[PDB]
């Protein structure tokens, strides 16, 4: 569907970061982390996006 | 082991801490007479019930 | 030797072996032996290990030496009861922590006696058997098809194959590897039938011929040789034919090996002399043993698809890995990190670093939570082994002990070979039911002899090696089987038989092996392996020279210097496991092998008591031979539910939960067996004066009636123990947590109760009588301080400040409260004769008989004749007698008591000769015009009381992800109105109640977008200022009422790349 | 102070049935009618126990 | 797994910690009192309520569509006595005749001949 | 007059604070017991 | 109960059916505050004797 | 798990029949009832028994 | 866990009874209960069925 939904954008370009209600952090009072799973696998894509450009120029 | 009671009127209502009695025998019209009951039995109810 | 009698034998027993032999036993075989020739196997490193030495308990703790510790020390301050390992390594060293065994041989109660330990603190009556990981008691449970076994199977009419044959193999020790043989037989029972096996790491499969070429048998015939023992048997030798012509193509050793895809041939090898058929050994010299075996493997398919014997019994019992075993295939794959660990540092010393953490850390980690294999990225293990011991009863932590487990309709099963060694009734209801088996009294499991010492004592009596063997010369030639390997044959075996069976007797080949002759096949099966269930017997050999009997005498009995070891050394008693047992005869009562009684219907052994295929649960039970079997079962598990005493020190534990009826009794009726069960010291109930009748109707359906002024007097009353519990954390950077009296200080982080019952040390006394919510503990962190559970409340009954291995703040506090049975609290007999309290009544309201005597439960007559649990109304009558006569009223099975008997010592005493007594209408005073079975009856008090359970919750705690309602009655959460709620709801077409999803949990405003029906809209709700850039929009825009769990279904959709547009109008019609 | 093995309110139960006289009981009042704070003579029997 | 696995009832706030159900609506739930427990929602509208009343009340639950006949009765006590205070031998006087008409409310005042 | 800790065998009354070690006059044993309350504590006889 | 069990012919559903939800609805309560009544009197019970069978 | 059902003012603790309930009553311990509310509108015809009720 | 005083079911003291029979045995070797007077099964079920732990709780040290 031409608008909706066109063949192309199966394929990911600019990918949507969902927000914290989504993926919310647990901390142990104050002083102590406590993050999210999918705040993890965003970062670890992320990270795994830095280097990449970081080989093309 | 020091400790220190105070003692209350009160019933047994209260408490059974309280009632004097402590089991109370009651019967009446030994010889079912008044039939206020139906004696069991598998063959004499007078021979195997006792008297 | 009369049944009376049998009795002191089984005391004999208890007097020597404990209700835990099992665990223990199975135990120190792992430390004495085991262990070492796990250590010294595959050690050696291009640095070789030796002897190990296996020290007692101790504390390695910064501040202070090596403190030698004990059990009930481990336990309050939460550490590990374990002991050091050293090992003489060659060019002495430390390597891990070993967790002992209660109760076991480096335990130190393993000698101490009953004063001994009444200053240990430790509880004599507890039996031990457990760990004590990180404080909390640990229960290995144990793992229950045998290995090394040849089985056939017919496969279904749809599959190219018709038969099959297989035998799972492992080494029994060494690495132990899980490969099966398939010896299958192609075309089904029509097509022109051949036969093919599936070796290990072979991706097709080959045709026996070439296997049997590639072995060292080139020449047809000599091949038939080895499957078919009968030249005369041409239909056998007729199938055959045909697969002889399939590998008629390859004719010799060197093609043998070849098909098998100088590169490729090399490798043929390997996987026969360590893959193929593995266990008879992978040596290299034997390959004519395989052959043999591959032979009498390939009959046993055709013995079958000519219908001569059928399939395998599948669920044959005869066909448990304990504790001690447990920590042996973990160790290894322990030590064999060490191993290769060892091996790094070696290489990078272009010129001690052995890490003996990896075998302290790795063996907790397993025994704390359950899961053996490892941790890392291996969660492929299994869950269950090891758990946390049970103390709600004493009968409870016997039968935790007593637990047996099994991997996932006729497994469940009670099967034949279940007799004896394991307890037909007690087993958990629902999910996992048969998977989870009980051992009875007299069972034990093997542990692990060795063979060498039988297979020289054989073929040195008889046996002529296996290696030289002449089928036709050698006819009827009894061959025999060694823990599942081939070695030899023998001539006439009769007496090779009845020699083993002396040597066992004198005690020369442990009691513990098993031996079965089957000369309705000529086989002699040979058993020393670790697992097997065995029971005692007593032998009867018709030694009689003066008669026809058994080898005891009334002499060896009131005889008991003499234990259970000499019963057993003069060849009187005998250990049957269940292979063994397919082979005797055994008579029931020793002896006879009246109207009122049961109508009664070679041997080589006795029955020491039919009452003893009864494991610790049933044994408590009163005449279970006389309730519908399926009662028995449940009341099986309700007593690991019922209150009393668990221990006696339990006044100096500080475990979470535990409860002591406030005054025991042990039962007016009991089983002879109880008196191993400690029962009678340790009683899991009280004697009530039940009455079973109708009366207000409020002991209708399963509720009872209980007498409120004798629960008053104290009846059924308990204590209940709680235990908070809290340290203070630190950093490798000196910053360390506190235990003070906080207030106000810039931060806020506080609760809501009070905290003024702390005194400065930030603790509570142990007099305070806490609450509410009232704030037990105040710690901090530059609050975290801990507060009484919302439902509870009751008393400190005792605090306890101590060290931590860290040197840390370990602080325990235990809280007390006196239980009242309520109207709702739940109780039950020994019958699954299970009711809860409907309402309470006092001495006048209640029922009466002359005497004066009125009962203290009034549980109704209709929970009778559908449960059928009679026995229950027996326990009543004997023990109305034993109340009577002060005499202990035996309830044991299958003895020589009976109702017509009970009735008249009954009769002797003044009441009814059926129990049944006139009673006179508590309101009115006139009498019934009926009379009731009114009788003294055991009743357990099982925990479960409402006050536990009342919950009520309106907009509380709500979730976070979802936002609905938060789970559990503890955390004050709310109860689901889950799918099949729904549905009803839907069938009274109650259409807005049940709309009514939203306004009891989820709901939440959303902004949506005219345009693109998203949640984005920047709703700044003020200004009214709206928006949603990117649509550039604050003209269109809705508010809408969803789900806040639907909320996020799109938010979670969108970060997915699905656009889930949320629309206000239809426009696509219809 | 209580070091005995069994808990207060255990033994606060016992000494509630340990029988005490109750021949003037009727000359005594009840703790809710006496117009005294808590209790006194005139309504209350105090008792010590060390052990 | 029924319509009436949930019905709408009259609340009688009582002591002690327990919801106290009537017998002959004791099959519908197929409850009985050894432990079992009962979950139980408050309606929040004005019509929430009369929706629970007017079709979820337990007295119009009392003849089951699914078999076309009742599915609440007497159960035990009640019904194991109605059978004997029923037989031609079961006979009682005054005294009792009347603490019985007493118990049954809507009883018109008048003693049967 | 006055007590804070005990030790769990030689019940010797100790006292401390903060810092000043979690030991005993004597037993190494370092367990402890915070003895009972100043203020009474009062029972009903039901 | 085959006069007043979750029958068919049932007295119940006739009740029902006759005079409406709300009447016979009232209808079990009497039927049983007057028979637990009477039952609460005259008492009924069960024992082992119950279960016992002639001599011959 | 959280949309076709989910955990929703409700209550749930033991039950025990009582004989003089009429069948369509359903005993609820006051505890309960103390936890559980009603938002019954301000209305001139409850209004008296409502400004007690809050008092 | 030490004697109950008075029988549950009936109410009937029992407390001092207990030396008296756990005496009445050990020595005059004997019925016991019926001469400590204690007739009907509701309290002689209470002695004659009492376990005394306190016995061996007693035996701990502090
Ligand atoms: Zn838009
Ligand atoms: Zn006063
Ligand atoms: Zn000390
Ligand atoms: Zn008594």
């Amino acid at each position: 569907n031409e608008d909706y939904a066109r063949p192309e954008w199966m394929i990911i370009t600019v990918l949507p970061v969902p927000p914290p209600q989504v993926r919310p952090s647990i901390a142990m009072d104050e002083t102590t982390q406590g993050q999210d799973d999918l705040t993890h696998k965003l970062s670890d894509i992320l990270k795994a996006n830095i280097n990449v450009q970081k080989l093309e120029m | 082991l020091n400790i220190r009671c105070i003692a209350k009127k009160g019933i047994a209502k209260e408490h059974a801490k309280w009632s004097p009695c402590s089991a109370i025998a009651f019967e009446y019209d030994p010889h079912n007479k008044l039939k206020h009951t139906d004696f069991w039995f598998e063959v004499d109810a007078k021979k195997e019930w006792p008297d | 030797i009369t049944t009376e009698d049998c009795w002191t034998v089984i005391s004999a027993f208890f007097e020597e072996k404990g209700l835990v032999s099992q665990q223990l036993d199975s135990f120190d075989e792992f430390m004495e032996t085991s262990i070492q020739d796990l250590v010294w196997e595959e050690p050696r490193l291009i640095i070789r290990f030796g002897k190990i030495y296996l020290s007692r308990p101790t504390m390695t703790e910064a501040d202070g030496t090596t403190h030698a510790m004990f059990p009930q020390e481990a336990r309050l301050r939460n550490l590990t009861y374990s002991s050091p390992v050293y090992l003489d390594m060659e060019k002495k060293v430390h390597i891990g922590k070993v967790p002992i065994m209660l109760r076991s041989k480096f335990c130190s109660l393993r000698t101490l006696d009953e004063v001994d330990l009444y200053k240990m603190k430790e509880c004599p009556y507890d039996m031990g058997g457990y760990f004590v990981i990180n404080g909390s008691e640990k229960v290995l449970i144990a793992q229950e098809s045998a290995a090394n076994i040849v089985q056939v199977f017919k496969k279904a009419a749809p599959s190219p194959i018709s038969h099959v044959a297989e035998i799972r193999s492992a080494l029994e020790k060494g690495s132990r590897l899980i490969s099966t043989m398939q010896i299958k037989l192609y075309g089904r029972e029509d097509k022109g039938r051949t036969i093919k096996a599936t070796l290990p790491y072979v991706k097709q499969d080959i045709p026996i011929v070439i296997v049997f070429r590639a072995l060292g048998v080139v020449p047809d015939g000599e091949i038939l040789q080895h499957i078919c023992y009968d030249e005369n048997d041409w239909q056998m030798l007729e199938m055959l034919k045909p697969c002889i012509e399939e590998g008629f193509v390859i004719q010799d050793k060197e093609v043998a090996l070849d098909f098998i895809g100088e590169k490729r041939i090399q490798y043929a090898k390997d996987i026969l002399q360590k893959e193929l058929l593995p266990h008879i050994t992978q040596e290299e010299g034997f390959e004519t043993r395989k052959t043999f075996f591959l032979g009498y493997m390939v009959n046993r398919l055709l013995l079958c698809a000519l219908e001569r014997k059928d399939q395998d019994d599948r669920d044959h019992f005869g066909k448990l890995d304990l504790a001690g075993p447990l920590l042996a295939n973990l160790f290894r794959i322990l030590f064999r990190k060490l191993t290769r660990e060892i091996y790094r540092y070696m290489q990078r010393c272009i010129e001690l670093a052995v890490k003996s953490t990896t075998i302290t850390s790795g063996l907790k980690y397993s025994l704390a939570t359950g899961n053996w294999g490892e941790q890392k990225k291996a969660m492929s293990s299994r869950a269950g082994v090891s758990q946390v011991l049970n103390r709600y009863t004493y009968s409870s932590t016997l039968s935790h002990l007593r637990r047996t487990n099994t991997p996932i309709a006729k497994p469940r099963q009670l099967h034949n070979t279940h007799w004896g060694l394991v307890c037909p009734a007690e087993t958990p209801e629902g999910q996992a039911c048969g998977l989870v088996k009980n051992l009875s009294l007299l069972s034990g499991i093997s542990i692990g002899s060795p063979s060498e010492p039988i297979i020289n004592f054989l073929e040195e009596w008889g046996m002529e090696p296996l290696e030289d063997y002449d089928p036709a010369q050698h006819t009827k030639s009894t061959r025999i089987f060694v823990n599942g390997v081939w070695t030899g044959i023998h001539r006439d075996p009769s007496m090779l038989v009845s020699t083993m069976r002396d040597l066992r007797r004198s005690g020369a080949i442990s009691p513990e092996v098993s031996i079965i002759r089957d000369i309705r096949e000529r086989e002699f099966k040979i058993f020393t392996d670790v697992g097997r269930v065995y029971r005692p017997l007593f032998i009867v050999e018709d030694d009689e020279s003066k008669d026809n009997e058994l080898r005891i005498t009334k002499e060896h009995i009131r005889k008991i210097v003499y234990g259970w070891s000499s019963l057993v050394t003069s060849g009187v008693i005998e250990y049957v496991d269940g292979e063994e047992e397919e082979t005797i005869m055994i008579a029931m009562t020793p002896e006879d092998l009246d109207t009122a009684k049961r109508i009664k219907p070679t041997f080589t052994h006795c029955e020491i008591h039919p009452s003893m295929i009864l494991g610790v649960a049933a044994s408590i039970i009163p005449f279970p031979d006389h309730n519908q079997s399926p009662r028995n079962t449940y009341q099986s598990a309700m007593g690991k539910q019922a209150m009393g005493v668990f221990l006696t020190n339990y006044n100096v534990r500080m475990d979470t939960m535990a409860n002591i009826l406030y005054y025991p009794q042990k039962p007016l009726a009991k089983t002879q067996a109880m008196e191993y069960l400690k029962f009678r010291e340790l009683p899991a109930g009280q004697n009530a004066i039940v009455a079973i009748a109708c009366y207000s109707g409020y002991n209708q359906e399963d509720s009872m009636i209980m007498n409120q002024s004798s629960i008053d007097r104290g009846l059924f009353r308990s204590l209940f123990f709680r235990s908070y519990m809290d340290q203070e954390k630190r950093f490798g950077i000196s910053i360390v947590e506190e235990f003070e009296k906080p207030t106000r200080a810039t931060t806020l982080r506080l609760k809501h109760g009070t905290y003024e019952k702390l005194d400065e040390d930030g603790l509570i006394a142990p007099g305070v009588r806490v609450s509410g919510d009232d704030i037990i503990i105040g710690k901090t962190t530059p609050d975290a301080s801990t507060p009484l559970r919302s439902t509870e409340n009751g008393i400190v009954d005792q605090v306890l400040l101590t060290t931590n291995q860290e040197g840390l703040k370990f602080v325990k506090v235990r809280m007390r409260t006196t239980k009242v049975p309520q109207i709702g609290d739940k109780f039950a007999s020994r019958h699954g004769q299970k009711g809860t309290i409907g309402v309470t009544y006092r001495h006048e309201d209640m029922p009466f008989s002359a005497e004066g005597i009125v009962p203290d439960l009034i549980i109704n007559p209709h929970a009778i004749p559908s449960r059928m649990t009679v026995a229950h109304l027996i326990e009543c009558l004997l023990s109305k007698v034993g109340s009577i006569r002060g005499y202990e009223g035996d309830a044991t099975p299958f003895t020589d008591l009976t109702v017509d008997a009970v009735s008249n010592l009954l009769r002797d005493n003044g009441y009814q000769s059926r129990g049944f007594e006139v009673m006179y209408n508590g309101h009115t005073g006139k009498k019934l015009m009926a009379q009731v079975f009114f009788g003294p009856t055991y009743y357990q008090r099982l925990r479960h009381m409402v006050d536990d359970k009342i919950h009520a919750r309106a907009r509380g705690p709500v979730q976070v992800l979802t936002r609905q309602p938060v789970e559990g009655r503890s955390r004050d959460g709310g109860l689901r109105f889950g799918e099949m709620e729904r549905d009803c709801m839907i069938a009274h077409g109650a259409a807005g109640f049940l709309k009514e999803l939203m306004e009891a949990s989820d709901a939440f405003r959303v902004h949506v977008c005219g345009i693109c029906g998203l949640m984005s809209v920047i709703a700044n709700l003020k200004k009214n200022q709206f928006e949603c850039r990117s649509c550039k929009n604050k003209t269109n825009i809705y508010q809408l009422h969803i789900p806040y769990a639907a909320k996020l279904l799109f938010q979670e959709l969108m970060a997915m790349n699905i656009a889930p547009r949320l629309y206000t109008e239809r426009s696509g019609v219809s | 102070m209580n070091t005995s093995v069994l808990a207060d309110e255990f033994i606060s139960h016992r000494l509630g049935l340990i029988p005490l006289v109750s021949e003037d009981v009727e000359e005594m009042k009840y703790s809710r009618d006496c117009t005294c704070e808590d209790y006194c003579d005139e309504c209350s029997v105090v008792l010590e126990l060390s052990a | 797994l029924h319509k009436m696995s949930m019905m709408a009832h009259r609340v009688k706030v009582m002591p002690y910690s327990t919801f106290r159900l009537n017998l002959s609506v004791t099959s519908p739930y197929n409850a009985d009192f050894d432990g079992d427990e009962m979950n139980l929602h408050v309606p929040q509208s004005e019509e929430t309520r009369a929706e629970l009343s007017q079709l979820c009340a337990v007295p119009l639950q009392i003849v089951s569509p699914q078999s076309n006949k009742p599915v609440m009765g007497i159960v035990q006590d009640t019904l194991c006595g109605v059978r004997k205070m029923t037989l031609r031998d079961t006979f009682i006087e005054y005294e009792q005749v009347m603490n019985m008409l007493f118990w049954v409310p809507s009883w018109d005042g008048v003693v049967p001949q | 007059y006055g007590v804070k800790y005990t030790c769990g065998a030689c019940a010797h009354n100790f006292s401390l604070n903060k810092s000043d070690p979690v030991r005993c006059k004597e037993c190494g044993h370092r367990v402890i017991y915070k003895a009972r309350t100043k203020r009474m504590s009062k029972f009903l006889t039901t | 109960k085959k006069t007043v069990g979750s029958g068919g012919g049932g007295l119940i559903h006739t009740v029902m059916r006759e005079k409406g939800p709300k009447i016979c609805a009232e209808l079990f309560g009497n039927i049983q505050k007057v028979v637990n009544y009477w039952l609460l009197h005259n008492g009924f019970s069960i024992g082992i004797g119950d279960a016992i069978a002639d001599a011959s | 798990g959280n949309l076709m059902g989910k955990r929703v003012f409700s209550a749930r603790t033991v039950i025990s029949g009582d004989p003089n309930l009429e069948l369509d009553q359903v005993g609820v311990p006051i505890s309960i009832a103390k936890t559980l509310s009603y938002p019954e509108t301000v209305t001139q015809y409850n209004i008296h028994r409502l400004t007690e009720y809050v008092r | 866990m030490i004697i109950p005083v008075r029988c549950f079911s009936c109410g009937k003291v029992v407390g001092d009874k207990w030396d008296a029979y756990l005496r009445l045995l050990e020595e005059g070797k004997q019925d016991a209960l019926d001469e400590l007077k204690l007739k009907r099964y509701c309290c002689r079920r209470m002695v004659l069925t009492h376990v005394d732990l306190i016995e061996k709780f007693l035996r701990y040290n502090p």
